[PDB]
């Protein structure tokens, strides 16, 4: 009933996964990950790459595939009671996105930043590149899409549309690449906020302000 | 004026000026004053000042209180910018004609390409007389002899007034009529186009044709008188003849060099070692236009600017003759208000605490050797 | 208010003068700042008035204001002196400076620091826009004229400064000698500058649409 | 009655002041204003600065303060007879602005232009800088604001608004700084023109054009 | 933080964006260096390191091997056009449209 | 090249022209931290107050 | 020097000489840090077999 700790999954699923990763490189950063022309790189690090790309195409196809087919066909008449439950789960998807972005755009990014300072790169495929570019980014993009689709397929307001700011939010990362804009999130919240208040205007939200609160 | 506020290490390690001389201290209008000397471009030129690939031999004064009649680097006249080469020493000669009565602090400065006027020492020169006396005559390859003070003045004025008048004439024609609030409202509700009509559009093309006409008439009339004209002569002069200096006979080594903060003095521990064959003494440390001398050893006669000459500013722990073959370490102290007045003391704000100067050594019969020193200069506070 | 349609003529008139003053000096001020800022200058010195750089940048950089106030004074008043009022503003502003400061303050000869002559162009612009009241037309042939006429427009002033002199063994034109003495511290150029002024006139015609803007805020 | 030579003040007030200034530097440009490290600079030129900054904050506070409080509260019903007198005084303010701009943006600006060519600067505070930047500019800005405020507080049309071209005209200077756009004036005239013609449409101004003029 | 507080508060009091863009961005720029000075200063004590003047900070970069309030004013003056340009960029990211 | 020992053993002492002798490993560390925490807290304090 | 004045198709002509880069190289011509020894002719009327 209402909004569950299906959320606790969303927060810990990345946290555990990425903390395992940080350990994993932590031990093989030095050992294998220094000289790329050693055969221990083609096993502990290169194989890691091929594994993830494949896992990402797959889970992406499954995750988007799933939701697009379980798209609510008879959306026209379903209760405000669930138009809330769903709105909340949507918000969990966004928490999952934001968390996923944190790891990608802040964590592993400025980490790669440090890595460059300490060893001259042997490949465009350093450990922190295998993790920063081809693990971290696909993940938050997949999370991104998921959320978008969930909203489009699960909530009116979002269905019959394609939100601009939301589209921009989700595909934006596809036009972010280095050497040698994600604020859309606002627009898309101010939306999800309205989405919450269709029946849930009441209020509070204008009634129980003019009184207690 | 303008050095002093510029970074003390740039001033130290950029160009060194020595053997400066000024033919006169007081001068009448139309009279000549000649500045001579040598300059060295320092081998350790800073980063940050584009190498002097395109430099200009200028003069530091408050505008044309003099005019530059001639200037010479090496033997060559230098009215363009010139390419100077790091490491080399040159002799220059600037020739000034006096133009405005007064007291002028005249410097010799280099102008460099990418960032910087490099300002040498300034000497005060006094011009007596009337500005109304000044003539700048010049004979052309075309026969005529003109005065540059006023040449082409009236012409300049006429054409400007004439064209300015026409400008007014055009606005004046339209401003016989009312200009704003009626014309604005006519455009608004209903159409404009009652606001203008030939005879308006006759005048319009009157002006238009008259203008094109006068320009072309005037131009090929200006071509008629003055049929012989060249383009502005420009372009950096390469191949500047540098001075051929004999290899020095003394060699010095700077082990630590410190300055007190705050203070008026720089200490340095030198190992002077006299190769070549006559007992040598140290007479002068030149640093940033500031000259520190041991009067025990050398006396300036050239009337170097009083505020930059430290008469006994330089003290050597031991300045007895340094025998040929002998080598000694010596503590040297350059000391004078000039160090605080010309703000070399402000080296403490510089991102490169390294100095550079020239030492001048003199043997028994009074002939000299110039070695250059540079080194880090480290502050001491406690 | 107001009493008679004859006193109403007197107010619109004493307005005209006041407004003209405003428009004129506000131009003089901001137009001058523009010349200044976008050129550590050729205009200051006789020996910078060359055949490539001066001839090129000057017309181009200067079409701007004329183009903009042209898009206003004609569009909203059918007052076809937009271009020339700008030009006159800059010129007065400079002469007053060059005389009282470049000569008066610090003592540079006038025959050395005179400004460039600008009116012919402005007349071409003003008239070409007036006849055949198309801005697109002005942008093309008007800016064309404005650019081309510039150098020939100055040649009567400049030419005397270009007589050759053998100064101490080196060929130098008078102007050179000037810049050498008074101590401070090739019609493809014309065509280029015309062809450029077109895009600039054009871009600034639209910029002037915005400065004409009449909105209010909150 | 109508529009007075309170205008003659506005023109001569700058003219006298700035001509006193031109004299003042004229004599201390040479003498004190050459070497900034001399003590005659810290008295004839530096003290001059501290004086003016203080005087400007003060007169700006007094001048804007004044007009904002004498803001006409009961604007809703005051005659076309005065909606002209006021419109005219407003135009005196603009003449004062334009005049003040002339001095700042043309005069003292290209003056500083010449000064640079004649002496290598010892401070960011040369005489001409003390005058160009910190005297000249504040003055025309203060004049600027005054005018703006006068119109907002004294004339309908301008009240209930904040004119865009006017705001832009007046604050524009705050986005003009050097090394190493004021045409809004038009918009703001076309406005002050309309402001003149509310009752004063009559005309003339459409009547006495279709006749005499 | 200091700067962002100035920005936030200046926009809050007198709720004009134009006002913030001018004095708000002004503050943000100016405050920055003095805002870091208490952290930075100890790193600028002079050391004669092997014959050469160096600040601690220098020695640090030298040791740990990798592979002037006009400056302030400039930066404040500049922040203004940037705050300004980005005020409008933000209008777009607030945009609430739908597509097709 | 092989390093034996404990990182906890490392010292990087340096004597200033100012009298004091400091360890570059940790010099000014606490200071850095304080000022960042302090300001960080104030940032939180501000959003905190509104939230 | 030119080895030949008249030449048959497929035959060889050989140009030789010295050149001096002037010490007083103009401003305005980038120093010849990257120079290319070419041939002036109206296209491949000859082909460049070698150059030294
Ligand atoms: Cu300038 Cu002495
Ligand atoms: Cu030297
Ligand atoms: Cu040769
Ligand atoms: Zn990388
Ligand atoms: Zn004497
Ligand atoms: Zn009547
Ligand atoms: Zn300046």
């Amino acid at each position: 009933l209402l909004d569950k700790k299906w959320l606790t999954f969303a927060l810990a699923i990345y946290t555990v996964f990425y903390l395992w990763v940080r350990w994993y490189e932590g031990v093989y950063g030095w050992s294998a990950g220094l000289d790329s022309f050693a055969p221990e790189f083609e096993t502990y690090w290169m194989n890691f790459l091929y594994t993830e790309i494949v896992l990402e195409i797959v889970t992406a196809s499954i995750l988007w595939g799933y939701l697009w087919k379980t798209r609510d066909r008879n959306l026209a008449a379903l209760t405000p009671r669930e138009e809330l439950r769903r709105n909340f789960t949507h918000l969990v998807w966004l928490v999952a996105y934001a968390w996923a972005i944190y790891w990608g755009a802040s964590y592993f990014t400025e980490q790669d930043g440090t890595w460059h300072q300490t060893i001259v790169r042997d490949t465009d495929f350093t450990p922190s590149h295998i993790i920063e570019f081809y693990l971290s980014y696909p993940i938050y993009i997949i999370t991104g899409f998921a959320a978008f689709i969930y909203a489009k397929t699960r909530l009116p307001f979002f269905a019959k549309g394609i939100s601009l700011p939301y589209l921009v939010l989700v595909v934006g990362p596809f036009m972010i690449l280095p050497n040698v804009l994600a604020l859309a999130v606002m627009g898309t919240l101010t939306q999800t906020f309205y989405s919450f208040a269709q029946g849930g205007l009441g209020q509070s939200l204008c009634e129980a302000v003019d009184e207690g609160l | 004026h303008g050095e002093k506020s510029q970074a003390a290490f740039m001033r130290m390690r950029t160009i060194h000026w020595y053997d400066l001389s000024w033919s006169k201290e007081k001068v009448k209008i139309n009279e000549t004053v000649e500045i001579k000397g040598k300059f060295h471009v320092f081998e350790g030129w800073p980063e940050t000042v584009d190498e002097p690939d395109v430099a200009f031999l200028n003069v530091g004064m408050p505008g044309p209180v003099f005019i530059r009649k001639e200037s010479y680097i090496g033997g060559q006249l230098v009215p363009r910018s010139v390419r100077l080469e790091i490491g080399k020493t040159y002799d220059f000669r600037v020739v000034l004609k006096a133009r405005r009565p007064g007291d002028w602090h005249v410097h010799t400065m280099m102008n460099v390409q990418g960032g910087g006027p490099i300002i040498g020492p300034g000497k005060w020169i006094t011009v007596e007389g009337s500005m109304s006396e000044f003539r700048n005559p010049v004979t052309t390859l075309t026969g005529q002899t003109v005065d540059l003070e006023n040449y082409n003045e009236g012409n300049t004025y006429f054409w400007h007034a004439f064209w300015f008048a026409i400008g007014v004439a055009w606005i004046g024609y339209w401003s016989r009529r009312p200009i704003f609030i009626p014309r604005l409202l006519m455009v608004d509700a209903g159409r404009a186009d009652e606001l203008v009509s030939a005879t308006d559009r006759k005048v319009a093309m009157g002006f238009l044709a008259a203008t094109i006409l006068i320009v072309v008439m005037a131009m090929s009339s200006a071509n008629s008188k003055y049929p012989i004209t060249i383009p502005l002569q420009a372009g950096t002069m390469r191949g500047m003849k540098p001075l051929e200096l004999p290899a020095p006979t003394v060699s010095v080594k700077v082990e630590d060099a410190t300055y007190r903060v705050p203070g008026r003095a720089m200490r340095m521990k030198l190992t002077i070692t006299n190769h070549g064959n006559s007992p040598i003494r140290l007479g002068e440390f030149y640093t940033a236009s500031v000259r520190f001398l041991d009067s025990d050893v050398y006396k300036d006669t050239t009337g170097y600017p009083e505020d930059l000459l430290a008469e006994d500013g330089l003290s050597v722990s031991d300045n007895s003759p340094l025998a040929p073959g002998e080598t000694r370490t010596v503590d040297v102290t350059a000391s004078d208000a000039a160090w605080e007045v010309y703000r070399l003391s402000d080296i403490i704000y510089d991102p490169d605490s390294r100095f550079a100067g020239l030492l001048f050594f003199f043997d028994a019969t009074g002939n000299r050797q110039v070695v250059q020193i540079d080194a880090p200069l480290i502050p001491s506070f406690m | 208010a107001v009493r008679s349609h004859a006193e109403a003529v007197q107010v619109s008139r004493t307005i005209d003068w006041m407004a003209l003053f405003v428009v004129f000096f506000v131009i003089v001020g901001s137009y001058h700042i523009h010349a200044m800022l976008t050129m550590g200058d050729w205009d200051f010195w006789s020996d910078w008035k060359d055949r490539r750089l001066w001839v090129t940048v000057t017309p181009i950089v200067l079409v701007t204001f004329p183009a903009a106030v042209q898009s206003y004074l004609w569009e909203r008043y059918r007052l076809p002196w937009g271009a020339t009022v700008c030009v006159l503003g800059l010129l007065l502003g400079e002469w007053i400076n060059r005389y009282f400061n470049f000569w008066g303050w610090t003592y540079f000869p006038i025959n050395f620091v005179f400004p460039a002559s600008l009116v012919p162009g402005a007349i071409i612009l003003d008239t070409v826009l007036m006849l055949s009241g198309s801005y697109l037309f002005t942008a093309i042939v008007g800016a064309m004229g404005w650019g081309l006429i510039f150098y020939p427009g100055n040649w009567p002033i400049i030419a005397p400064l270009h007589v050759p002199v053998e100064y101490n063994g080196m060929l130098m034109s008078i102007a050179d000698i000037q810049g050498y003495n008074y101590v401070r511290t090739a019609p493809v150029s014309a065509f280029f500058s015309a062809f450029m002024s077109i895009l600039i006139y054009f871009m600034w015609h639209f910029i002037g649409r915005w400065f004409s803007n009449e909105r209010f805020l909150q």
